[PDB]
């Protein structure tokens, strides 16, 4: 297996990558069969990959594997859920209880982890909630005074607005800070040619804000992504 | 690498 290692500067899919996480990401592989007598490398739905950006392929993006090959996605931006049929039978999706997060978002905007007994001025808590696509479970983040404009978002020939079904070797790719990720909705499906890899750990991790420099540390954060 | 993933 080859293996690329990446920063991440933006906040797009906290709370499982912080801004100033460094990233280990395994590259997928074209399997190496024997015919005469490895398996072929494919995002599982929940996986987080790395791919190139479709419309300008010199920017790599980081975002989470929703929606495979077949699958119609449908978001509701009121309830900010999800509901997803494979090959189109329903996916089994669910999501817990909304609770307070570590984190505010200012409003540009930054992020900081405030502890949830404090407030901060000029600021919203995020909600934080667990959802299941399947057999995976991760976080999402979800800001409270945000809702998407369906009209702003990539519209599917064919398709209702905020319904999509994924063409045959595409991917739809959403990020878990979801009211803070320029994603699938907004710009379409991503081709297989354009994965790159699927994130296996955090290496490094530096404390810092978007463009700041780093305040600290955060070693507490390598390990496995979860 | 070392590159960015936005």
């Amino acid at each position: 297996f080859i293996y690329e290692a990446f920063q991440i500067p933006s906040g797009s899919m906290m709370p499982t990558l912080l801004i100033g996480d460094f990233i280990l990401v395994e590259k997928f592989a074209y399997g190496i069969k024997d015919p005469i007598y490895i398996e072929t490398g494919h995002p599982k739905r929940g996986d987080i990959v790395v791919f190139k950006y479709p419309e300008d392929p010199k920017l790599d993006y980081i975002k989470r594997a929703v929606g495979l090959p077949g699958d119609k996605v449908t978001y509701d931006p009121v309830s900010k859920e999800l509901t997803i049929q494979p090959g189109c039978n329903a996916l089994p999706v669910t999501y817990s209880n909304v609770e307070p997060s570590d984190f505010v978002q200012t409003f540009t905007s930054g992020f900081f982890e405030v502890p949830k007994n404090e407030t901060k001025e000029n600021g919203i808590r995020l909600s934080e909630r667990k959802e299941t696509l399947g057999d995976v479970t991760h976080r999402i983040l979800t800001v409270p005074i945000a809702q998407d404009q369906v009209g702003m978002y990539y519209q599917q020939p064919g398709q209702q607005l905020a319904t999509w079904i994924v063409p045959p070797g595409q991917y739809f790719m959403m990020g878990d800070n979801r009211d803070n990720s320029a994603d699938s909705r907004y710009w379409g499906f991503v081709p297989e040619a354009n994965l790159v890899g699927r994130a296996t750990a955090i290496w490094m991790s530096f404390d810092k804000q978007e463009g700041e420099w780093p305040t600290g540390l955060r070693l507490s954060r390598i390990g496995g992504i979860h | 690498x070392x590159g960015g993933a936005y």
